RNA sequence: CGGUCCGGCCGGGAACUCAAAGGAGACUGCCAGUGAUAAACUGGAGGAAGGUGGGGAUGACGUCAAGUCAUCAUGGCCCUUACGACCAGGGCUACACACGUGCUACAAUGGCGCAUACAAAGAGAAGCGACCUCGCGAGAGCAAGCGGACCUCAUAAAGUGCGUCGUAGUCCGGAUUGGAGUCUGCAACUCGACUCCAUGAAGUCGGAAUCGCUAGUAAUCGUGGAUCAGAAUGCCACGGUG
C-alpha cells in the first residue's frame, strides 16, 4: 500500500467534480476514469460512473467503501463458466 | 636460516618456512589444532613429515590463504614438501615415490552456455 | 567405454584406523559430499560394535563383512535369440564394493533412531548371520545354483 | 610532493611504449621515478544471442580487456613536469595525472 | 492444564505447548513466557500454579480462540457484503492475492475435476 | 521499429528535461518531506500531478540506437544484441573481441 | 630488523604471496620390448605436467523449400479521411482443464538456538553508500569515502563445538488467508517486491514410463552480474565440500 509518509492519492480533476458534486447533492452521476483514485469521506453518498475498459458502471458510495480504490467496485473481465 | 616453500592447491596458497627445533608447528598465528578442525587435514599437514621421520626434529611456520578447509590444507602439504626438499634435496626421491611433489592440477571447470553446471544437460524430453 | 581401459583413482586411507576399505565404505555411506558427516556416523557405529563384540574396531568390521560378500553373481548372456542368466565367479574387488553397499542400503531402511544405530545394528546382524544384507546375499546365492544349468 | 600518472589502455604493447617514453623521458630530463606498477588488468563480460530469433542457446562471449599502468615520479622537478605535460600520445592511451 | 484459551496443553515444554493457542505463535509465546517470568524449557509438567494463572493472566492480554475467529470472519464477511474484487475472489473461491490460475492454484481451486 | 515509435520516444526524452529534471524538488524535497508541514505536502503531492505525464523518466523506454529495437538493449553501447554483433565483427568497436577462458 | 597503543599499524625491506609484461618447459625428446630393418603400440626414467596434460574458441561440401518479411534490408502485392497518427482506461496476469522446464518438501546423514572458522569472481556517479542515531523488521535521518589492488556493495553458506526435539503429519513442510507496514513511481484496485503478527493445506520417497553425468564430474552450499525507477525459483558467471 502507499507509504503511510505521503497520505492516501486522489485525483485532481476527480476532486474538482467531488467538490461542486457535494455543493450539488449528487444531481448527476459523475463519470469518471481515475479507477486508482481512492475514496474519501467527502464523496459517501455519491454515485460514480467508473470506467471498466468499456462501459461506465454505477458505483454507489457507501461509507464502507471509504479507504478503498474506485477501481476495485468495477470487475473488468468477463468470466461466465467454460461450457 | 629458514627454509622455505611456497604450494599451492585448489584456490588456496600457502607459504612454509621451516627450521630445526622441537617440532612446533604454527597455521595464521594459529595451532594446526585450532586452526583445522577435520582430522583429514590434520593428518595430511603431518603426513609428509610422519614418512621423513623428523617430526619432533624441525618447526614451522606457516602463512595460508584463499580456498576452503582441505584446498588450503593440501596447500600446506605441497609447500612442507617442497621447503624440506630444499632442507634436503636426497629426498626428492622418496617424496615422487609418495606423490607429494606433483602439484595437484585439478582446477574447478568452469560453467559453459546452455549447461546447467560444468557438464550437466539440462532434463531432454523427445516430446 | 569401448576403446579406453582405465587405471584406478588413487584413494587415501581412514585417517584414525589406516584402512583403505573403511575409506570406501565411508565414501558409500557420503551423501552431497558430507565426507565428514559420514565419517562421524561410521567412527560411532564402530565403535558402539567393538564395545558390543569384544572385538577391535576393524576386526569386527572386517567378520561382519565377511559374512555377506557374495561368491558368485547373475549376469544376462545373450544367444542369437534369446537370454539366459548365467552364474558368473564375481572377483574380491567386486565383492566388497557389494557387500558394503548391501550393508549401507539395508541400514538405511532400517527404522532406528539413529544412522549410526542403524549401522551397527546392521553389522551387528550381519556378523550374527542374520538379517536384510544376509537374506540379499543368500538370494544372490539361490539364484545363482537355480540358474546353474546354464553355466 | 610526487606526482603520479596512472595510464589506462585496450592494448598492452600501446600501454608499454607509452610508459616507456614516460620513463626515458623523464631519466633523460633528471626525474627520479618509482618504476612502472602493472595493476590489475579489469575486464568486462558479454553474452549476447546471435540468432534474430528463437535460438536460446546460440550464443557468442565477448570480453573487453582494460589495461592499467602505474608510475610515480617522486622528485618531479620544473623541468621533468613539464616535459611530462608536453607529452603526447596514441589515442589508444588515457593518461590521468595527480599530485 | 487448560488456559485462558480454552485448549488443555500438556507434557510439553512451555514455549511450544502455548503455541496451541490459536493465535499464538512462536514469538507471542516467547513475549507470553518472558513476561510471566517462565523459562521457556520448562514443561508444563511440573509447573507451578502461581505459575499457570500467571500464563492465563498474560495470554488475556492477547486476541484468541473465538475471540480471533470470529474477527477474521467478520472481515472476510464485510469483503463480501462490499463486492469488492477481493470479495469476488472470495465468495467465488479463487486466488485472492494476484497468483495465476492458468494452473496452480490447486491449493484454493481444490482437487482437480474433468 | 514503427517511426512513430521513434518520434515518441525522443519526445518524451525531450520533454522530461523541461520538467522533472528541474521540477524535481517538488517530490524529492517537499511530497517526501517530513520535517514540513502536512498541508504543504499535500499540495505538493496533488501539484505533481499537474506535470504532463510523459515528463516522468520512468516512462522511456531505452531502445537501441541504431534500429529503436526495445528488447535486448545493452546499455554500455547503446545497441540491441544484434548490431552490436554485426559492429563487433567487423571491427567497429574499440577493444572488443572473442573470449576464451 | 628498530618502535608499538598488538593494528602491516609505524619506521623499514623488495625477501614471500600477488599484480602482469617478457622468456623457458612436453617433443614420443630419452630407454627397453613388440612390429614388416616401417608407421606406431606396451612398460620405464626424468619432470609441475606424458602421450590431443585439462578447458574454451574454431563447425568442410551439403541436407531439412528448417527459423526469421516483427531487429534490419528488399522484389512483388495491398491501405492512403485509413491496415497511417495522438490520447485515457482495459488486456497480454482470465481458468473446466492437459503437457513441458524448474523451485521447496515429505525429515534425525535433520529442525531450532548460541558461539566461531575458511572463498572466488564482479559492479559503482540520474551511482555504490560507510560510521553514528531511530525502528522487532523491511527501512528512515545524518553523512565519510570511491570513476576505485585504496572507498561502498559485503560478517559467504555448507562446516566445527554445545544444548534441545524423539519418529509424531511433529519444534517436519510453509502453500492459503486476515490484520499492520516499508520502498520505488504521476500512480502498486485489475497487477509489484519486501517486512512484522496470526493462520499452518497437500505431502510420509511418488503408476505405466523417463532424464543427466566418466573427476575436481555428479550431488550438494553460498556469492556476483545483465535487463532494470521497482520487479528472478529464469539466464550468464564464481568459488567451498566432494
Ligand atoms: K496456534
Ligand atoms: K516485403
Ligand atoms: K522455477
Ligand atoms: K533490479
Ligand atoms: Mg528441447
Ligand atoms: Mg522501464
Ligand atoms: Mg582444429
Ligand atoms: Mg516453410
Ligand atoms: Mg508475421
Ligand atoms: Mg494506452
Ligand atoms: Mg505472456
Ligand atoms: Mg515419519
Ligand atoms: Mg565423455
Ligand atoms: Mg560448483
Amino acid at each position: 500500500p502507499r507509504s503511510l509518509k505521503k497520505g492516501p492519492f486522489i485525483d485532481l480533476h476527480l476532486l474538482k467534480k467531488v467538490e461542486k458534486a457535494v455543493e450539488s447533492g449528487d444531481k448527476k452521476p459523475l463519470r469518471t476514469w481515475s479507477r486508482r483514485s481512492t475514496i474519501f469521506p467527502n464523496m459517501i453518498g455519491l454515485t460514480i460512473a467508473v470506467h471498466n475498459g468499456r462501459q461506465h458502471v454505477p458505483v454507489f458510495v457507501t461509507d464502507e467503501m471509504v479507504g478503498h480504490k474506485l477501481g476495485e467496485f468495477a470487475p473488468t473481465r468477463t468470466y461466465r463458466g467454460h461450457a | 636460516n629458514q627454509y622455505y616453500g611456497t604450494g599451492r592447491r585448489k584456490s588456496s596458497a600457502a607459504r612454509v618456512f621451516i627450521k630445526p627445533g622441537n617440532g612446533k608447528i604454527v597455521i595464521n598465528q594459529r595451532s594446526l589444532e585450532q586452526y583445522f578442525g577435520r582430522e583429514t587435514a590434520r593428518m595430511v599437514v603431518r603426513q609428509p613429515l610422519e614418512l621423513v621421520d623428523m617430526v619432533e626434529k624441525l618447526d614451522l611456520y606457516i602463512t595460508v590463504k584463499g580456498g576452503g578447509i582441505s584446498g588450503q590444507a593440501g596447500a600446506i602439504r605441497h609447500g612442507i614438501t617442497r621447503a624440506l626438499m630444499e632442507y634436503d634435496e636426497s629426498l626428492r626421491s622418496e617424496l615422487r615415490k609418495a606423490g607429494f611433489v606433483t602439484r595437484d592440477a585439478r582446477q574447478v571447470e568452469r560453467k559453459k552456455v546452455g549447461l546447467r553446471k560444468a557438464r550437466r544437460r539440462p532434463q531432454f524430453s523427445k516430446r | 567405454p569401448r576403446r579406453r581401459v582405465i587405471g584406478q583413482r588413487k584413494i587415501l586411507p581412514d585417517p584414525k584406523f589406516g584402512s583403505e576399505l573403511l575409506a570406501k565404505f565411508v565414501n558409500i555411506l557420503m551423501v552431497d559430499g558430507k565426507k565428514s558427516t559420514a565419517e562421524s556416523i561410521v567412527y560411532s557405529a564402530l565403535e558402539t560394535l567393538a564395545q558390543r563384540s569384544g572385538k577391535s574396531e576393524l576386526e569386527a568390521f572386517e567378520v561382519a563383512l565377511e559374512n555377506v560378500r557374495p561368491t558368485v553373481e547373475v549376469k544376462s548372456r545373450r544367444v542369437g535369440g534369446s537370454t539366459y542368466q548365467v552364474p558368473v565367479e564375481v572377483r574380491p574387488v567386486r565383492r566388497n564394493a557389494l557387500a558394503m553397499r548391501w550393508i549401507v542400503e539395508a541400514a538405511r531402511k532400517r527404522g532406528d533412531k539413529s544412522m549410526a544405530l542403524r549401522l551397527a545394528n546392521e553389522l551387528s546382524d550381519a556378523a550374527e548371520n542374520k538379517g536384510t544384507a544376509v537374506k540379499k546375499r543368500e538370494d544372490v546365492h539361490r539364484m545363482a545354483e537355480a540358474n546353474k544349468a546354464f553355466a | 610532493q610526487r606526482i603520479r600518472i596512472r595510464l589506462k589502455a585496450f592494448d598492452h604493447r600501446l600501454i608499454d611504449q607509452a610508459t616507456a617514453e614516460i620513463v626515458e623521458t623523464a631519466k633523460r630530463t633528471g626525474a627520479q621515478v618509482r618504476g612502472p606498477i602493472p595493476l590489475p588488468t579489469r575486464k568486462e563480460r558479454f553474452t549476447v544471442l546471435i540468432s534474430p530469433h528463437v535460438n536460446k542457446d546460440a550464443r557468442d562471449q565477448y570480453e573487453i580487456r582494460t589495461h592499467l599502468r602505474l608510475v610515480d615520479i617522486v622528485e618531479p622537478t620544473e623541468k621533468t613536469v613539464d616535459a611530462l605535460m608536453r607529452l603526447d600520445l596514441a589515442a589508444g592511451v588515457d593518461v590521468q595525472i595527480s599530485l | 492444564a487448560r488456559i485462558a484459551g480454552i485448549n488443555i496443553p500438556d507434557h510439553k515444554h512451555a514455549v511450544i505447548a502455548l503455541t496451541s493457542i490459536y493465535g499464538v505463535g512462536k514469538t507471542r509465546s516467547k513475549a507470553i513466557l518472558a513476561a510471566a517470568g517462565i523459562a521457556e524449557d520448562v514443561k508444563i509438567s511440573e509447573l507451578s500454579e502461581g505459575q499457570i494463572d500467571t500464563l492465563r493472566d498474560e495470554v488475556a492480554k492477547f486476541v484468541v480462540e473465538g475471540d480471533l475467529r470470529r474477527e477474521i470472519s467478520m472481515s472476510i464477511k464485510r469483503l463480501m457484503d462490499l463486492g469488492c474484487y477481493r470479495g469476488l475472489r472470495h465468495r467465488r473461491g479463487l486466488p485472492v492475492r494476484g497468483q495465476r490460475t492458468k494452473t496452480n492454484a490447486r491449493t484454493r481451486k481444490g482437487p482437480r475435476k474433468p | 521499429a514503427k517511426q512513430s515509435m521513434k518520434a515518441r520516444e525522443v519526445k518524451r526524452v525531450a520533454l522530461a528535461d523541461k520538467y522533472f529534471a528541474k521540477r524535481a524538488e517538488l517530490k524529492a524535497i517537499i511530497s517526501d518531506v517530513n520535517a514540513a508541514s502536512d498541508e504543504d505536502r499535500w499540495n505538493a503531492v496533488l501539484k505533481l500531478q499537474t506535470l504532463p505525464r510523459d515528463s516522468s523518466p520512468s516512462r522511456q523506454r531505452n531502445r537501441c540506437r541504431q534500429t529503436g529495437r526495445p528488447h535486448g538493449f545493452l546499455r554500455k553501447f547503446g545497441l540491441s544484441r544484434i548490431k552490436v554483433r554485426e559492429a563487433a565483427m567487423r571491427g567497429e568497436i574499440p577493444g572488443l573481441k572473442k573470449a576464451s577462458w
